[PDB]
RNA sequence: CGACUCUUAGCGGUGGAUCACUCGGCUCGUGCGUCGAUGAAGAACGCAGCUAGCUGCGAGAAUUAAUGUGAAUUGCAGGACACAUUGAUCAUCGACACUUCGAACGCACUUGCGGCCCCGGGUUCCUCCCGGGGCUACGCCUGUCUGAGCGUCGCUU
RNA sequence: CGCGACCUCAGAUCAGACGUGGCGACCCGCUGAAUUUAAGCAUAUUAGUCAGCGGAGGAAAAGAAACUAACCAGGAUUCCCUCAGUAACGGCGAGUGAACAGGGAAGAGCCCAGCGCCGAAUCCCCGCCCCGCGGGGCGCGGGACAUGUGGCGUACGGAAG
RNA sequence: AAGGCUAAAUACCGGCACGAGACCGAUAGUCAACAAGUACCGUAAGGGAAAGUUGAAAAGAACUUUGAAGAGAGAGUUCA
RNA sequence: GUGGAGCCGCCGCAGGUGCAGAUCUUGGUGGUAGUAGCAAAUAUUCAAACGAGAACUUUGAAGGCCGAAGUGGAGAAGGG
């Protein structure tokens, strides 16, 4: 009753995936995510989990715009076109 | 002795830039010496090899006395192919064995607009060095 | 835990002292750094004397040190009165000025 | 479920397209070391979790 | 083909407790 | 056809009409389970689906 | 060693369960699921007494011994028994404190 | 039959769009040739016609946007995608003019008592 | 003062920290006024504030704010220090007149619990182990 | 005698220690010290002739332009060799472009339902009619427009 | 009744700007333990540290005495060596613990309100032009701010006439 | 005193680019030398691996023969 | 003898300095052992066909079970 027969009544899901971090941690009744806390404005990170930071620091993604800022830095942020 | 504090000396960091080089650095590093008739005439020590230069191999299983044009330049495998040196497979289909361009002597170049300018610039950079010897 | 005749010691290591440790490995590299900052400054003020203005004669306060003479902060604004040079012209000619000093 | 929302089946389509072997021209490439797709998912053993 | 695939970690979890109980004389 | 999934049946009805110079009776659409939208464009009774197929390539 | 090598959850099983009382990693699934974590015995664990970068690397010698050692090293460069018994083939060489003129 | 970018910059707007809408027809009837059995010589043409179709769109956008910067030249209040995008913390610095402002109490303090050059030997 | 925000007044530690209901919050009430005036208006730079009233339950402070991007503040170099990006949010760092009175800083023999910079920069520097290279 | 067992050895298995190698760490030091409403970090999905991952990208999608460089890319095909055209490839990177979510911005998050303005075709339309575009978050500052008050008055009635 | 001036306030998809969120090694403001040590344990210690919360910046904070001193006196801040495991705190137990002299690294000083004087001599926004690039300045003209006090000289080392 | 500003000397286990070492050498060194915060596990918070080396060059064993094939017997490539 | 690119003696220096044990850690291999086992819900049989090869596939024939609160016909959640 306690074990392998009450596992059969697992039929309806507590969490769905989150819009902001893509997790399966968005709780369908609390309406909040368990990783980022989506309807809060800030990102949910804590210093008591050092590993859970490095899953989602800056650098663990594409960096679609900080790739370019680091490349535009080393020439001083030009705005004219070029010399031919 | 190396004196510049902005160039390496370690085996691990020179082997990394050698195998992961861009393909325009990689033609500078697949260079080849010239012959004695051709460096007495163009006074330049060596050139990067290209598609139609004719070559005699100087080391290996195939050595000397066979001038032959090169036919393909694998930069990915750091290897040139020469029109005469080949190898029979088990199938009977002969294919080119590939050799390294520092094991290679250019005996006649291929001259276009740009290969003239590079030889001219690599030559002028030597008699400036002969003028330091006052 | 103690033993025979020795000192009775109070080592101050009962605290997380390994996160606050200072290693002077950069201390060669900061000595050649602050030499270069002296050299690149000495030619920036090129005719002016290095180590800046003239400092005053100052006797050290205590019973321990009042026999000796020390460089000071600046001139008291009555020396510049008596020597006859203006206090807003003194520091631009190379004279350190300390307005809170009494003689 | 046969009642699904559009985010679920544009998620289940992405997991269905990358459940696919390597092409056999790709082990002939120079210097590689992949030899079979190790990220293959069977629909009974490993389940996606929504 | 040929090259197959890896299986799964054993992931054993302990269970039983000194068989069928049993208490010594008091 | 196979159609981009941001299109609806009003846009497909004008895209097929203006690229292929033929009338469209009705359209049915289907997100096929490998991700893409499949369109079933039924031509008008004036036109034939066969010769339009032979001039678009197949 | 870079930091703790303890960046790993591990508590002992403690009780019976017939395995040694080293801490075990948590969870399941993966191979690293009941393996013995940190301690200087374990594959993947932490080494005994990890080296610290504040070991005393540099030594003092007071100046009148540094000068003693460098007066003792020039005077031995002027004896042909000592300078040949270090390896330098000075057999064909002239007068043993070799000086040359300042033109060099 | 190669499409060069500098070949297209001296052309009119209605000539580019005719030659853009041309390339969209040959890009589509090559996808018909792919989705049928196959005509493998015409499946390497599907890359030199979709990289040629980016060249026409770039020349259209660069004769549209650099013509649009001539229009707001010398105007107050130009649009946001014509202003320089140099790293938001730089758009909130003052400017070279306001950073070089001096008050009148500090203008006469610099001209009455200016910094002299000197040395001390004789 | 502050009540210690703890459920049913039970703090669970050693008895010296049972202090629910006699605790005083070492930052002043004027600095709380400067803060949430500057917390609501984030585009504004707070200069300082003063006192205008109190009754029994409430205390009233007029907080004076500076708009850094107005061209009467962006010009006039007597005021251009506060339109410079290190002066963002001077109360969340305690840099106003009401803020720095809680930091306990000052010159003198009464104030060298903060003898380099601040209270926790004096703390780090007396509690670091400065084992040198030749030691 | 033949098996079974035991101990040595030769050979073969099973296994992956050892040694040799190292495009990885680790530590120290140096220079710099730069994100975002002009849409960041992060997430989702899509992009190759044959492509699943990784890596690179964004419907211009395994990259366009520009400048440097000067004949390759390469697992296999295909197609431009022209380079006294603009020239393959690679690097650089300042010009253009940059789907959806996200501070995330019309409201919702169920790809749900809008509201104004302009442009194309239908009623040549104002009145909930297809497509395209633009605008529409909150706080807050200076100004402008509208105007609330048995708030303080002034002239009038 | 109405009209008007203000004063306190509201609305706008008003003209133009700004704030939000990320990283957080170092820095600032808060808040805050218990393991542990005391051979037990309460004050103490751990420790004003870990964890929590908020703000930055290439540095930050501090900073030109409501200082130290006590003698022939020194002279902003920060940092280093020393002072010093010292004076002092502590079931005076376990333990905790600065500063001023002194020698160096670096060195730099200044501003306002007030007080009065000056016909508000000051500033913002828009309109067109002298002249301009890669745009911001003096000028020409109204609409505002502002006397409930803008700007000039002025700062305790004195200042003004 | 109860208002304000201020460079340098100082800090830097995150970022961008570097140079080095009496360091480790694939059970070591980062968890990760490899499609690694990946495979996998948990409703979630979170947990988290294993896995380097043919050869100088694929020259990666044509062809013959046994068997339905896997697998052999020859032959061949190679210093091997 | 295998192996195919590095290695050692002496004088000093410096350590992550020598294993049989820790219900040690990780990996590998035994004996037990061709053993325990492949026993809940009545049941299989004949011929044929395709095939290298048939107790199990298919097809026909016989004999049975479920027996309409089904071992039948469709769904929801879940799966993908
Ligand atoms: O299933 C078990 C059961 C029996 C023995 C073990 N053991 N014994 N030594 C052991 C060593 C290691 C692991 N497990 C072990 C575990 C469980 N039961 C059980 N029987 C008797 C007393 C208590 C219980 Cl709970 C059920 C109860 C319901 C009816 N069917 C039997
Ligand atoms: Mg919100
Ligand atoms: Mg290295
Ligand atoms: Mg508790
Ligand atoms: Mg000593
Ligand atoms: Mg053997
Ligand atoms: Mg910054
Ligand atoms: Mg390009
Ligand atoms: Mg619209
Ligand atoms: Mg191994
Ligand atoms: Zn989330």
């Amino acid at each position: 009753t306690k074990g392998t027969s009450s596992f059969g009544k697992r039929r309806n899901k507590t969490h769905t995936l989150c819009r902001r971090c893509g997790s399966k941690a968005y709780h369908l009744q609390k309406s909040t995510c368990g990783k980022c806390g989506y309807p809060a404005k800030r990102k949910r990170k804590y210093n008591w989990s050092a590993k859970a930071k490095r899953r989602n620091t800056t650098g663990t993604g594409r960096m679609r715009h900080l790739k370019i800022v680091y490349r535009r830095f080393r020439h001083g942020f030009r705005e004219g076109t070029t010399p031919k | 002795m190396k004196f510049n504090p902005f160039v390496t000396s370690d085996r691990s960091k020179n082997r990394k830039r050698h195998f992961n080089a861009p393909s325009h650095i990689r033609r500078k590093i697949m260079s080849s010496p010239l012959s004695k008739e051709l460096r007495q005439k163009y006074n330049v020590r060596s050139m990067p090899i290209r598609k139609d230069d004719e070559v005699q191999v100087v080391r290996g299983h195939y050595k000397g006395q066979q001038i032959g044009k090169v036919v393909q330049v694998y930069r990915k495998k750091y290897v040139i192919y020469i029109e005469r040196v080949q190898r029979e497979k088990a199938n009977g289909t002969t294919v080119h064995v590939g050799i390294h361009p520092s094991k290679v002597v250019i005996t006649r170049l291929k001259l276009d607009k740009d290969r003239k300018k590079i030889l001219e610039r690599k030559a002028k950079s030597r008699q400036v060095g002969k003028e330091k010897g006052k | 835990a103690p033993s025979r005749n020795g000192m009775v010691l109070k080592p101050h290591f009962h605290k997380d002292w390994q996160r606050r440790v200072a290693t002077w490995f950069n201390q060669p590299a900061r000595k050649i750094r602050r030499r270069k900052a002296r050299q690149a400054k000495a030619r920036r003020i090129a005719p002016r004397p290095a180590s800046g203005p003239i400092r005053p004669i100052v006797r050290c306060p205590t019973v321990r040190y009042h026999t000796k003479v020390r460089a000071g902060r600046g001139f008291s604004l009555e020396e510049l009165r008596v020597a006859g040079i203006h206090k807003k012209v003194a520091r631009t000619i190379g004279i350190s000025v300390d307005p809170r000093r009494r003689n | 479920s046969s009642h699904k929302t559009f985010r679920i089946k544009r998620f289940l389509a992405k997991k269905q397209k990358q459940n696919r072997p390597i092409p056999q021209w790709i082990r002939m490439k120079t210097g590689n070391k992949i030899r079979y797709n190790s990220k293959r998912r069977h629909w009974r053993r490993t389940k996606l979790g929504l | 083909s040929w090259w197959p695939l890896p299986l799964l970690l054993l992931l054993l979890l302990l269970l039983g407790p000194a068989g069928a109980r049993a208490q010594e004389d008091e | 056809f196979i159609v981009d999934v941001k299109a609806n049946k009003h846009q497909i009805k004008q895209a097929v009409k203006k690229l292929y110079d033929i009338d469209v009776a009705k359209v049915n659409t289907l997100i096929r389970p490998d991700g893409e939208k499949k369109a079933y464009v039924r031509l008008a009774p004036d036109y034939d689906a066969l010769d339009v197929a032979n001039k678009i390539g197949i | 060693s870079e930091l703790a090598g303890h960046q790993t959850s591990a508590e002992s099983w403690g009780t019976g369960r017939a395995v040694a009382r080293i801490p075990r990693v948590r969870g399941g699934g993966t191979h690293r699921s009941g393996q013995g974590a940190f301690g200087n015995m374990c594959r993947g664990g932490r080494m005994f007494a990890p080296t610290k970068t504040w070991r005393r690397w540099h030594r003092r010698v007071n100046t009148t011994q540094k000068r003693y050692a460098i007066c003792s090293a020039l005077a031995a460069s002027a004896l042909p028994a000592l300078v040949m018994s270090k390896g330098h083939r000075i057999e064909e060489v002239p007068e043993l404190p070799l000086v040359v003129e300042d033109k060099v | 039959a190669k499409i060069k970018a500098r070949d297209l910059r001296g052309k009119k707007k209605e000539e580019l769009l005719k030659q853009l809408d041309d390339l969209k027809v040959e890009l589509s009837q090559l996808r018909v040739a792919k989705v049928t059995g196959g005509a493998a010589s015409k499946l390497s043409k599907i890359r030199v016609v979709r990289k040629s179709i980016a060249r026409v769109l770039t020349v259209i956008n660069q004769t549209q946007k650099e013509n649009l910067r001539k229009f707001y030249k010398g105007k107050k209040y130009k649009p946001l995608d014509l202003r320089p995008k140099k790293t938001r913390a730089m758009r909130r610095r003052l400017n070279k003019h306001e950073e070089n402002l001096k008050t009148k109490k500090q203008q006469r303090k610099e001209r009455l008592y200016p910094l002299r050059k000197y040395a001390v030997k004789a | 003062g502050r009540k210690r925000p703890v459920p049913k007044g039970a703090t669970y530690g050693k008895p010296v920290h049972h202090g629910v209901n006699q605790l005083k919050f070492a930052r002043s009430l004027q600095s709380v006024a400067e803060e949430r005036a500057g917390r609501h208006c984030g585009a504004l730079r707070v200069l300082n504030s003063y006192w205008v009233g109190e009754d029994s339950t409430y205390k009233f402070f007029e907080v004076i704010l500076i708009d850094p991007f107005h061209k009467a503040i962006r010009r006039n170099p007597d005021t251009q220090w506060i339109t410079k990006p290190v002066h963002k949010h001077r109360e969340m760092r305690g840099l106003t007149s009401a803020g720095r009175k809680s930091r306990g800083l000052g010159k003198g023999h009464k104030f060298h619990h903060t003898i380099g910079g601040s209270r926790r920069a004096a703390w780090r520097r007396r509690n670091t182990l400065q084992l040198h290279r030749y030691r």
